[PDB]
């Protein structure tokens, strides 16, 4: 519980994070329409897929 | 001169293109000085055959009559299908334009390398895809009168032979 050990430990939480989120999950039941996105491509958070 | 004519027509429509010069719409207007030389004075002496002499006033009357009519109606139907056709052009156009396009991505990103703005540019490209479907509506035009001219061709065979 003590304060610096706790600092590091949300730094862990968000590495994780930011690991977990390497998968890119669907929000919404649906069809696919347009396709966009093929192996290889570079991709940024600002890319429509 | 009606063949010379859905000739002239047919080479206009699979000959125009964005970037025609000046001589790629003079040669057809070229070959259409035949159809137009060989279809006034034949007609009008056929229409005029066998008139006596006094009432040939009345009957160029009436003539002038229904041939301005004529023109009237035919530019009254064509203008009008000129721009409803391009506005059906610019419709099955502007649907590619979107994103998940290469190609398109790509025009936005030359013309943001110009200082556009975006809207700008957007703007830039619905007014190509204008230009574009302009020329496609009025070669779909052409294309149409040529073909209404080749039904026509055979009408002036009903005319009797009394010319003089």
């Amino acid at each position: 519980d003590q304060p610096a050990v706790q600092q590091a430990a949300t730094e862990v939480r968000n590495a994780w994070l930011a690991l977990e989120r390497t998968r890119i999950i669907s929000p919404m039941t649906g069809y696919v329409s347009r396709r966009a996105v093929q192996p290889g491509a570079q991709i940024s958070p600002t890319t429509p897929l | 001169s009606f063949i010379m004519y859905a000739v002239c027509f047919y080479w206009r429509a699979y000959t125009f293109e964005p970037g025609m010069d000046f001589g790629a719409s003079a040669w057809p207007q070229f070959i259409q000085g035949f159809a137009v030389a060989c279809f006034f004075m034949p007609l009008t002496t056929i229409t005029l055959s066998g008139l006596p002499p006094e009432r040939l006033a009345a009957a160029s009357s009436l003539s002038n009559f229904t041939r301005t009519l004529a023109g009237s109606i035919g530019t009254s139907i064509t203008t009008t299908m000129w721009t409803n056709r391009e506005s059906m052009h610019h419709a099955q156009l502007t649907e590619s334009v979107n994103p998940f396009n290469p190609n398109a991505q790509a025009m936005y990103s030359q013309l943001e390398g110009l200082g556009m703005t975006q809207q700008q540019a957007s703007g830039w490209i619905a007014q190509q895809i204008t230009n574009q479907g302009l020329i496609i509506s009025a070669n779909e035009i052409f294309w149409m009168s040529a073909g209404i001219f080749l039904v026509l061709l055979g009408l002036v065979w009903f005319a009797k032979p009394p010319f003089g």
